[PDB]
């Protein structure tokens, strides 16, 4: 509705609500630098996907998990975290937490995925 | 040889709690299901829940399923259970055993392998 | 849950059975069935297990059976020693784990 | 068990029941042109699979959604759908209406998305 | 915690709580060469994940299934095979029967679609 | 013209087992979904058990839900229903009828449109 | 779980009704009604379907209705021949399938 | 200042339907959940229905599951009721209200923030 | 479906307590306990939400706390404004939203 990066610089709250039109484009001698930039742009979705995948969140653009948060990664309320910062600022201030949690995501799917095989395994 | 030796307390008064504890030895504990049997002085025996080997899942009965905290520890070997809210039926000796469920990669359990000596719990 | 009389008696050396009748749902449905045997004063010791399948370390005179909603077990050779409260364990699904209803008091005459 | 495109001829009905028969076909200077071939494979194969992660439907290839069907994209029956007519033929149909179709089932997993998180919050 | 095919060595049951350390190393004119074999790195990666989407088991590193062990393809018991054999051995002992357990995986993902449609189609 | 015989047993003793069969003609058999529904002498209708018409999906009514099995067998234009534990509820005579649940491409049923004569089940 | 009338009758000619009555889960939310007509010692057959469709092979006499959680089976131009024991079939939903009421003897005086 | 002005009616025969609806402002209408609580004329507070900001998403005391629906204008401010098969039984004051839910990007509330001064339905 | 007394009271200046018993699966479990205050012909205004919190627009007098299943509202000294009856208003879960106890009658002496 407004554009690729059209909520940019909105609030959370309201760009998570645009989250489509950012994946829609995600997608889409000279013939190498033109397969080059083609088989990255696959390279780099196809990452984040498998990362996706490993968390359990494969087919999802809003992906619920069990991962408590953290309070020592971001103090801040969550009414202020979705009514008043846009997602650049929130990118930047989490920046030096993202693996720890991605980690947390990894483990965390680990573990669920196992107990979903013991509770499938009962007769 | 395989033993199961329950440490826990005696008499609490109705509307308190009681923690349990088992200290298990001879085998490789992370390698079992764990659960608790108990049986009226008059009755008996009742399943009450059953802990699986990884302590990821928990299962009760239903007269027990929003009151008793079932959890192990693997490093020391040791099983809980955590009863709140104890009730006059509650009275019983509990039992720490040994099997009741299996990890889906081994073989089917559906039973217990073996019983702790089994600790006395009253409620006046 | 479970139907068990409250006692069997018969004389020594002979074939006694016990027997534990229950539903669809839990006897039937599954082949779990187990039994143990609790001296009076012990804590249960596991007698049979899959229905059939005797633990080591239990004589070969302890043996179970099923049919329908009903499972047994024959205990041959009855021993002084074998006084006991003999009680069924059936697995009845994932909402009810087990049923331990029973209890019957074995006599060795 | 018919082949590649077997049931191409078949009823909507009876191709319906190959679904895997061609889709695990989709992904298998010259070394430019090779490269272009397998690029673009690639990039089709991707797109059609991230459609139908943004509809929900990822992992699946049969997907039932929640937007009703409209007479005026087609008036026809069941029994004039999946039987007595071929994919062909309701492809030459359904073509003015395929992006109407597509745009209704983004908008109603970004509804299903969002009503799912709100369950979920819920103690 | 041991790395990329560390637990190679290890029994089935220790090996498969790993799948996560080495499923992140299946995506991460010389051109052309590094070229090509970026593009068969996705095309390999592709083909095993739409394998998966056949099967039904899209985002999931432990699929559960519907298809019986016949007890032919090998008749060892679970103990012996998650605690007394490596992968590489079972890979070994059933290579000549994956395409029929493949197939049967196909066939049973084809039967489950149509009962979760029928399911769907009650009111 | 669409024929339904119901070639199953007659009476049976508490506690034992019956199978009943239907065969049908003059219409595609695999294309319908068939359901078993059951009078008993002094009463109305009453809905038993219903498949689907690829043999895949049964269901069943609560009374009778761990005890019927319903299956189809499409190469023989066969319909059957394997009865356990039969009681004296149980007496009815028994109707085959084509419907009662269509595969999602199909036009909604919920009909029974085509009947059998029934067969009579009894319980000593 | 329906109730019916258990009989109604009328003369030749004249027309008479048969109503049914349910809950809002099953007569009401679900239009899938559907009236049979049983000769005594004979197997029901289908007489209206979907509330108010009829199959083909049956004459216009029969023809039904629905309002609210009743429905109903209107049978105009009453034949000598249509005597008969009349039931509802409503559609319950996906844990119960499907509902019967009680018969309805209509007699033709 | 918030103001919720309940425009219902007051009267239906039993088995009958009667619409209830709520005008609201002083606030952002979408930002909030709403809810209908019912006190009959000498018992206490019941909660009857409950619907999020968005609308997609209502939930209802088992008692009128199948009978109201809860449904809200986000175009306009107005919050609607409509129930059908009134009985004696549901003779009350229905009461138009602000919180009940939070949307899980907002603080929790599960309590009800604001109170119109509610409609009087008298059945028969 | 919660359980608090009748006819609490006290004096002007005195402390009173008004507390309402609920069960393992509501006050026990979700501590989202909020309490109300109605004037007879008034609409319930909201007091204490979240056990122990208030909302903005209302004086310190009125506070709570949450122990065991049991949830407790204190008034500090009484006043004459105070003469309402008095809810409590527990979540329950997804099943079952809210749970309300009867009115508590506040009569200042
Ligand atoms: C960019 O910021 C402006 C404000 O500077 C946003 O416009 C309005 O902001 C007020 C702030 O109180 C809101 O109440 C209005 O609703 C906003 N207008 C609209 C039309 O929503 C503006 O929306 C922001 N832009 C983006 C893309 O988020
Ligand atoms: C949060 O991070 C700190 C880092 O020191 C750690 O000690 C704490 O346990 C973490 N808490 C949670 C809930 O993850
Ligand atoms: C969030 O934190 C800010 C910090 O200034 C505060 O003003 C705001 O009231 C807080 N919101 C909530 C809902 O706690
Ligand atoms: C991340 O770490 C660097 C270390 O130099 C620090 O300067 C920066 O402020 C940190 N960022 C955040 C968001 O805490
Ligand atoms: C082609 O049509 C005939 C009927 O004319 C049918 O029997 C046959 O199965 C159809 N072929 C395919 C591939 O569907
Ligand atoms: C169906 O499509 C037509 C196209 O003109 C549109 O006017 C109509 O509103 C659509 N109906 C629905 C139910 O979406
Ligand atoms: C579908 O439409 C066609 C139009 O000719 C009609 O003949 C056919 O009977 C309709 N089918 C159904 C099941 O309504
Ligand atoms: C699509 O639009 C074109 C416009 O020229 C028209 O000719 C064609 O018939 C339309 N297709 C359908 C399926 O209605
Ligand atoms: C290799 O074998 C030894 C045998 O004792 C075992 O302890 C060790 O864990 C094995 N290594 C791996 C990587 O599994
Ligand atoms: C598995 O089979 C082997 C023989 O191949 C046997 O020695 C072993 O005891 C069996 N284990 C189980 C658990 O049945």
């Amino acid at each position: 509705s407004l554009g690729f990066l059209g909520a940019a610089g909105s609030t959370m709250g309201a760009a998570s609500m645009t989250l489509t039109v950012q994946a829609r484009n995600l997608l889409s001698h000279w013939g190498i630098k033109q397969l080059q930039a083609r088989v990255l742009a696959v390279e780099h979705y196809l990452r984040d996907q498998q990362l996706l995948g490993i968390w359990g969140c494969s087919g999802k653009l809003i992906c619920c998990t069990n991962v408590p948060w953290n309070s020592s990664w971001s103090n801040r309320n969550l009414s202020e975290i979705w009514d008043n910062m846009t997602w650049l600022q929130w990118d930047k201030e989490i920046s030096n937490y993202t693996q720890i949690i991605y980690g947390l995501l990894e483990e965390s799917q680990n573990q669920q995925e196992k107990n979903e095989q013991d509770l499938l395994a009962l007769d | 040889e395989v033993q199961l030796v329950e440490t826990g307390g005696g008499l609490v008064q109705p509307g308190g709690s009681l923690k349990l504890s088992c200290r298990a030895s001879g085998y490789t504990f992370s390698s079992f299901a764990m659960s608790w049997v108990r049986q009226a002085p008059g009755k008996g025996l009742e399943w009450v829940s059953l802990i699986n080997d990884r302590g990821g899942l928990t299962f009760y009965v239903d007269s027990v399923k929003g009151r008793f905290t079932i959890s192990r520890d693997n490093s020391k070997n040791t099983l809980s259970l955590q009863m709140h809210s104890l009730r006059d039926g509650d009275t019983a000796v509990y039992y720490c055993a040994t099997g009741g469920m299996s990890s889906a990669l081994q073989s089917s359990k559906y039973y217990f392998d073996f019983w702790g000596q089994g600790a006395l719990v009253t409620v006046s | 849950a479970l139907t068990q009389p409250p006692s069997v008696s018969g004389s020594p050396g002979q074939s006694v059975t016990i027997s534990c009748t229950g539903t669809s749902s839990d006897i039937g449905s599954y082949n779990y069935v187990s039994w143990y045997q609790q001296h009076p004063g012990k804590a249960p010791k596991l007698m049979i297990y899959d229905v059939t399948q005797r633990p080591s370390g239990v004589s070969d005179r302890f043996s179970g059976s099923k049919s329908g909603n009903t499972a047994s077990l024959t205990i041959s050779g009855l021993q002084a020693d074998d006084e006991a409260d003999y009680y069924c364990s059936a697995y009845a699904g994932r909402q009810t784990f087990y049923i331990f209803g029973g209890g019957t008091r074995l006599t060795v005459l």
